[PDB]
């Protein structure tokens, strides 16, 4: 049965997640890459009106020069939605994305819209992480400087939970295997939205595929890299870390009432959202906190969950995450079948809808009722969705 | 072959797809003249009627794409009614409208100049492709029109309007990396793959990969912004171009009300607003000569460019004096590729040059107009000192010493030993006689003078003062070196005042008579700017300054008494004595632009008459002294002819552009008729006395012209 | 009485709002300055677990340097709130403080959180605004690009409206006489949180008033100055254009049934909640729409409002604005009794909830009953919120 | 970080950080404590090998860091000669430090490189932030090109930075030394040739001496002051 405010994943469309050095989004702004995605994905789905939708909450994180100024109206003023509707930019780092997708899902159920349209963008190759960075002294006052280094922290929590470095090649070789394989099968046909671009000639052409992706990743290939955030005694390597990927993912979101009036069968509902924290040191550690308070709010147990997305944000940390939620020996069983963030990029303000829609096709692919969507943040946060099937 | 022109070869290709090329057989270039624009019908109309196409291809066999126009062929089109010109644009936009209704992919593979028409080719293409040592535009602007195939409508459409209105009303070029960005090209590559890209583009919208049709639909309907986007982004633009082009308005102010019309509109629609206000700007008789304009231009384009593969090159300049004359021709120097030298006696005068050239490149910075790496390549372009050490090198050098004969002869005459004896030397005096600073001198014949006008980065006109001693090559360096610079110079022959100044100030004269007969400057300017002068009498007046404009009519007054001394004080003297000095000192005919009914009190005592006037006689008290003058300046052999003799007009003093200029401007009324007009204002004095010279041409129905 | 999942503002406490050039906090990071409000609001409740803290929301704009990598946490980690817990930036401009105050309301009515700390912050002085801009060209394409300058945007809606130079300057001076009035009276006494700062001598000493109120602003004085946005026929000034400044504002949300349980008298109830789009070239009109519709959610009249808050963007905007809501007539009565942005100075990501909890204690103080703050967005947006006192 | 750059041996490096690790969770007092006592351990183990050495040595150097400090001429303004890679770094390094120079050299190719160069700097930090546009105007205007020597007149310091070339470098520092006061110091930023070579050819050893420079000059911090036999303490000193 339905409940009128109950939410629902109607689509999702992603762009094809090239690279920032050079890659075949390296002459196009985010802003329009966005603009794109949300217009075609509108497109697909011609029978939700463009002007019901109340708000587009957009996620990104380096907010200046092309994602500055609240990129979430400005993507949107160039697509086919009203000058009527509005627009928000909602940042947590990492999990940017996802908060958007919850920030729509909680208005849904109060009453303050219909129909949203949420996800993120981040095109590392115009705007640079390290890009205007400013260290407060400060904060070395209430916590660890060093913690602010993503890489370090992989480190750190990689030796707690004693992860050697052939556990995380191995594990970034499942990833790009697992990653060309879903590419080549076609099980990304349907979310990955052709999308124009430059090969590395300037000659244009449309991409509809994963550059990042590098099928030729051995154990050997991996073992050959030098510690990327510790040279003497480290195991985290450009190769088990998430590539910097410019890309955007898009979500179209409703609630079953209006969804069930325009006789759209749904692609997911959400059943319980959570976010938690953790000490910025060890980071990576944000996804078991935030999932245990996700399964709470679901009323359902680790078990429960048939299939689950995990940022693969360091192979360092999604290992120790996996082992803690008890389903490291499920893996290959369940766990990002179709690669992750190692193989497929990671957009800061994207990879929260991302790997939430991808989720959703791998249930919906192989029959899976309860799914589960959780990342990592930096300086110490964590958060998770459990969507579900009907 | 599907088709075989002279100036146009649509040969076919592999797969079904053709390639009309642009190759216009006997030339150098490629242009729209009447035969291109023909075969261009013909061949779309081969490949049209021909099923077996399946994309086309567009292409030059030259080392440019197509420059612009060549007009000349245009000008008996533009001499019709409005009627019979709108439907002979609209006739023509035919063809480029049929190409773009090709139910066949279409690409423009731009491998050099796309100028003008040559772009408007490209735009009306599905896609483009463009080589990175490219570069494309629309400086219809400078010719005072504005695109008249479909510029104003594709362009507008397709990178948007504000991007649009920036690249028409300016006229500027755009390379590839520009034009790339603002989206008026698909694709850049290198110019050897440029060949493999137009095909392989082709190919993907064939296969359906590229949806060609939905990248066309974009200029074929209205435009897609808000009714109140379109307020606010037409509003501001009419509104910024209105300050910078003043009264005389010809294609940036009215290329924007023609778009703001036709923003609502589709292709068809818009292009007949193209058209007609086209018109506007090209069409005959109510006084709108924008013919003479192509008249004086392709006389001074050809001229100018036969002393340009005779002069040396100036890759070494250098300027006498810092501060306000010399940090302009410095910055005009090295912006445009010119290292220069700025020459000075004491550390302060260098401060204030290397200052100045710094807040104009600061300037454009500051908002976006000037690349912060090229602010650089600027200023190391300009290079300080205070001695002669460096001017081992130097091929023309420019004096900017304090007026005054003595100095300036001194100050040449020294330079003189210090650079090659096949140096130019050039002096920036506005009021000494060039063949009088040429006797200190002991090579006169590289002397010559060269003219600018404050601001030296503001206005266009740069005066060739040719001595009685100076050699052409001494003129034709200087006449080139000014081009260079992004100028429009004009060679004159030395006289008290030269061809401008001279000019300009009887013209005030006749303002300094209506102030005297009660008559309100504020009126008259309003009337003169109705009339097509960008800045009125009076506040003309102000910018160059009343203390300033007082010595001038000295100046003046002594070079020639028989007709320029008058002497019954004016507002001249009334401002001067009172103390108001004009802009720089923040009060003039008006306050610094505001009103205020104090300047009343000072222009009492000029007040002789409370004389009734209507604005229509008012512009003759202006017009016909300004315009005979320029008779005398011809009559007097200052200039050559009478196309140097009004250009000169409109690129200094400003003379209306769609009105020709002063002696076209008397073709205008009639010879025969405008000494009949002359002679109901003899009673104002030798100002507004025919010349016996045109007396005599007056009976003989000659005019100036043909 | 109230339901368990109704929204309530426990505290609200913002900083001295003082001048960007050079002015009081032009040694104090963005970061530190929210960190201390947080932390110093926290402490005057000292009933409310800063471990409960389910989230952080912070509202900021320019995220770069300072202000970047999601300062809510940034912020957070400085205060006495656990690790333990999670921080967001959002941003909508303007309105960004405001979204905050939303999306932890949504989120305790959706049972997600318990205790919140929104609020919003924003250091033009150390990250200006026309810092680090990249105009997308390609905005011309589907709106004008003037409607970027807001200014020229408060030109266009005065011009529609009609606006005299005049109305507009008597609308400043009321704003900067009726904020100095309510600073003298020590009508702000509760609101603001003392704070360090450096006086034009470097000295270090510490201000509980606003450095932006300027009490000589005659009608005579204002009449002086030129329009800034338009000089050939302007009639927005300086003068009557908000502040630059430099500030934060913090608030303290959570649940009636957590709240009751603390037996803490709430401050306020939030009854409605809205956020519409207007076209950006006249995004001053955002006010209107965005209001009318949080007054049908909350099922009540424009007049069954006692108190309004406009934030003053412009005269030439807020003026129109209170004119469609039929309310002008009623300036003197129950509109801005303490000043706007124009006296109070508008900090991008701080004026959201700071109109807001100004809101209330102007309620408060009067007896009110129902309340609204609401706000034009840049690029065509608009928000408003109706709280109530009970 | 610091075990690996510090070694085997470490002095205050290495301990300072595990005497805040163990008083971490102490007050002052008890935190004196952890201080002293560790303090103890260096001075009776790593520093017994001398800490009197290292501080008097230090007392030396800020001692004759002063005297060269006022004795020293005021370097108001400066040259080099040489533009192109090296020159273009001199004149950068001397330009954003508000000492107006000048680029000497032969060929207007030469004045290219080095102005190029001294741009591409400058352009480096104002696209991307660090850098005012105001701020690369004064420093580009520091720099000012020349092929002679008439304005040499005023110039206090003289760099050479000519191609490696014992002769070479003596016939260009000779001619300089004719066209600049006589008070004025002369300094090769030569790598492999000797200063008291040089000094030679000049008619006024005593103010020429040697300034070596790191390439990258804006990179590298270390310049070495090479004293000829022939170098007055006043040339040392500016
Ligand atoms: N933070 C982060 O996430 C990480 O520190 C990163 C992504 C910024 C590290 O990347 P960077 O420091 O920017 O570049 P880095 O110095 O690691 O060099 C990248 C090289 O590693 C190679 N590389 C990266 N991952 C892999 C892999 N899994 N297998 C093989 N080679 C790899 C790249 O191909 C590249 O080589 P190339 O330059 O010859 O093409
Ligand atoms: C939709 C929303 O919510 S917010 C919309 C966004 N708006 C904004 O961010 C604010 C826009 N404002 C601005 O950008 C700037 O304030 C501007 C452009 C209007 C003005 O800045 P500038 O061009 O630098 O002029 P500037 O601020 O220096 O002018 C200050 C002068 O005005 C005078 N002045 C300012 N306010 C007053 C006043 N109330 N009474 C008397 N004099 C005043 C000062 O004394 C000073 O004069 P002085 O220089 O002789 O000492
Ligand atoms: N009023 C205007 O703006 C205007 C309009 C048109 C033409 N001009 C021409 O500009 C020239 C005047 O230049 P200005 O406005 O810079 O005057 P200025 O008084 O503003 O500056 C004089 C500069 O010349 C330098 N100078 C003087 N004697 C020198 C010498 N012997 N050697 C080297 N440098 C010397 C001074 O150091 C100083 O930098 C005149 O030829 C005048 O006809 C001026
Ligand atoms: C260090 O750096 C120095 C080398 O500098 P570099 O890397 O730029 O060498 P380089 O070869 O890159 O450039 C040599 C520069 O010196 C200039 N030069 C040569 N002879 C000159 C002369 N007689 N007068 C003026 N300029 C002259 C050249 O024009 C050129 O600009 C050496 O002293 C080495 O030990
Ligand atoms: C290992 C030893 C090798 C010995 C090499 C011998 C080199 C000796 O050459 C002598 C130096 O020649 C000087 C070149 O003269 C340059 C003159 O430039 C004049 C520039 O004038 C500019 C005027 O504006």
């Amino acid at each position: 049965s339905l409940n009128p405010r109950d939410v629902v994943i109607v689509d999702f469309g992603r762009t094809p997640m090239g690279r920032s050095k050079g890659g075949m989004h390296r002459n196009t702004r985010a802003e329009d890459m966005s603009a794109h995605l949300i217009s075609k994905v509108l497109e697909r789905n011609s029978k939700v009106d463009p002007g019901e939708v109340e708000d587009v909450i957009w996620g990104c994180v380096n907010q200046t020069l092309e994602q500055g100024w609240n990129i979430a109206r400005m993507a949107s003023l160039m697509t086919q939605i009203p000058h009527t509707s509005a627009a928000q930019t909602v940042s947590r780092l990492c999990g940017s994305s996802m908060s958007a997708l919850h920030t729509a899902a909680q208005a849904i159920m109060t009453g303050n819209g219909d129909v949203f349209v949420v996800g993120g963008v981040e095109h590392m190759g115009h705007v640079s992480m390290m890009h205007g960075v400013d260290p407060n002294p400060h904060m070395s006052l209430y916590a660890a400087k060093a913690s602010g280094m993503m890489g370090l922290t992989a480190e750190m929590l990689g030796k707690m939970h004693g992860i050697s470095r052939e556990q995380q090649d191995a594990f970034a070789v499942r990833s790009h295997q697992l990653a060309h394989k879903a590419t080549v099968e076609g099980k990304f046909k349907d979310e990955i939205i052709p999308m124009q671009g430059y090969d590395e000639n300037g000659f244009l052409k449309i991409f509809d595929y994963d550059e990042t992706i590098r099928p030729d990743t051995t154990l050997e290939s991996l073992a050959a890299l030098k510690p990327a955030f510790n040279p003497k005694g480290g195991t985290v390597t450009a190769g088990t870390s998430s590539q910097i990927t410019d890309g955007a993912s898009c979500m179209i979101v409703m609630s079953a009432q209006r969804a069930k009036d325009l006789g759209l069968e749904p692609l997911a509902v959400i059943r319980s959202m959570a976010v938690a924290g953790v000490d910025p040191a060890i980071m990576g550690y944000g996804p078991v906190p935030a999932t245990q308070k996700a399964l709470k709010r679901a009323g359902l147990n680790m078990a429960d969950i048939d299939f689950i997305e995990l940022n693969e944000a360091f192979a360092a940390q999604a290992l120790p995450v996996l082992k803690d939620l008890k389903v490291l020996d499920k893996m290959n069983e369940k766990v990002n079948l179709h690669g992750g963030a190692i193989a497929l990029g990671h957009p800061f303000g994207c990879s929260g809808a991302r790997i939430s829609g991808t989720l959703l096709n791998v249930m919906k692919q192989n029959g899976g009722t309860f799914g589960l969507s959780t990342m990592c943040i930096g300086l110490g946060q964590g958060i998770a969705t459990v969507f579900e099937r009907v | 072959m599907i088709y075989e022109g002279k100036a146009i070869t649509v040969t076919a290709l592999e797969s079904g797809i053709v390639e009309l090329k642009f190759d216009l057989k006997g030339e150098s270039v490629n242009k729209f003249n009447r035969l291109t624009l023909n075969e261009l019908r013909q061949a779309v109309d081969a490949i049209k009627a021909d099923a077996s196409v399946k994309g086309v291809i567009v292409s030059s066999g030259k080392d440019v794409f197509i420059v612009g126009a060549d007009i000349t062929e245009f000008v008996e089109n533009f001499k019709l009614p409005d009627a019979e010109l709108i439907a002979g644009n609209l006739e023509a936009n035919k063809i480029f409208s049929d190409f773009e209704d090709l139910n066949v992919p279409t690409v423009a593979a731009i491998n050099g100049i796309a100028l003008g028409g040559g772009l408007e080719m490209c735009l009306a293409a599905d896609f483009r492709v463009m080589a990175d040592s490219a570069k494309i535009g629309l400086p219809e602007v400078k010719l005072g029109i504005y695109p008249g195939f479909g510029g104003t409508v594709r362009l507008p459409r397709l990178i948007g309007v504000d991007n649009a209105v920036e690249w028409i009303a300016s006229g500027k070029e755009n390379r590839a990396e520009d034009a790339l960005k603002v989206s008026a090209v698909d694709a850049v590559v290198t110019a050897d793959k440029l060949g493999a890209a137009a095909l392989d583009l082709i190919k993907r919208a064939i296969s359906g990969e590229l949806d060609y049709k939905a990248k066309r639909q974009p200029k074929l309907e209205k435009l897609k912004l808000n009714a109140i986007e379109q307020m606010m982004a037409f509003e501001t633009a009419k509104g910024f171009v209105a300050g910078q082009a003043g009264p005389n308005y010809p294609a940036p102010v009215e290329a924007i009300k023609t778009i703001q019309k036709a923003a609502n509109f589709g292709r068809d629609k818009a292009l007949e607003v193209e058209a007609a206000g086209f018109a506007k700007l090209a069409k005959t008789s109510a006084s709108n000569c924008l013919i003479g304009l192509f008249l004086n231009d392709q006389e001074l384009k050809k001229k100018a460019k036969v002393y340009d593969k005779i002069a040396k090159d100036v890759k070494q300049a250098a300027v006498l004096g810092a501060g306000i004359m010399g940090g302009g021709i410095a910055y005009q120097s090295a912006s445009k590729g010119t290292p220069i030298l700025m020459k000075d006696i004491n550390e302060h005068g260098i401060e204030q040059g290397l200052a100045e050239a710094a807040k104009l490149l600061v300037g454009r910075v500051d908002k976006g107009r000037m690349t912060p790496a090229k602010m650089a390549e600027v200023l190391n372009g300009i290079r300080p000192t205070l001695s002669y050490g460096d001017f081992g090198n130097v091929d023309l050098v420019v004096e900017a010493v304090v007026e005054n004969p003595k100095v300036k002869q001194a100050v040449l005459a020294e330079v003189e030993n210090h650079v090659r004896e096949d140096a130019i030397l050039a002096s920036n005096t506005s009021t000494i006689s060039i063949s009088l600073l040429a006797k200190a001198l002991k090579r006169p014949e590289n002397f010559v003078g060269m003219h600018f006008f404050n601001p030296v980065h503001m206005m266009p006109l740069v005066e060739v003062i040719r001595g009685e001693k100076s050699s052409d090559l001494a003129v034709a360096t200087t006449v080139a070196y000014a081009k260079k610079m992004g100028k429009n110079p004009i060679v004159v022959n030395d006289c008290p005042g030269f061809l401008v100044n001279r000019v300009l100030f009887p013209y005030f004269g006749g303002f300094a008579k209506l102030v005297s007969a009660g008559v309100d400057f504020v009126r008259i300017d309003k009337v003169m700017e109705k009339f097509g002068w960008p800045m009125g009498p009076a506040y003309l007046m102000d910018v160059v300054g009343i203390d300033t404009g007082h010595h001038g009519r000295d100046v003046m007054a002594e070079g020639f008494p028989d007709r320029m001394k008058d002497d019954r004080r004016s507002a001249i003297d009334a401002l001067y004595e009172a103390k108001r000095l004009g802009q720089k000192n923040g009060k003039g005919f008006y306050a610094y632009k505001l009103v205020d009914s104090s300047v009343l009190e000072v222009l009492k005592p000029i007040v002789y008459e409370q004389r009734d006037v209507t604005d229509e006689d008012i512009i003759n008290w202006m017009m016909i002294p300004l315009c005979l003058e320029t008779v005398r300046c011809l009559e007097d052999g200052i200039v050559e002819t009478a196309a140097e003799a009004d250009m000169g007009l409109v690129y200094g003093i400003g003379f209306p552009l769609f009105r020709g200029g002063a002696l076209r401007y008397i073709d205008s009324i009639g010879v025969a008729e405008f000494v009949a007009l002359a002679d109901q204002y003899a009673e104002l004095g030798a100002l507004y006395h025919p010349t016996a010279k045109l007396r005599e041409m007056a009976k003989n129905g000659q005019s100036f012209f043909g």
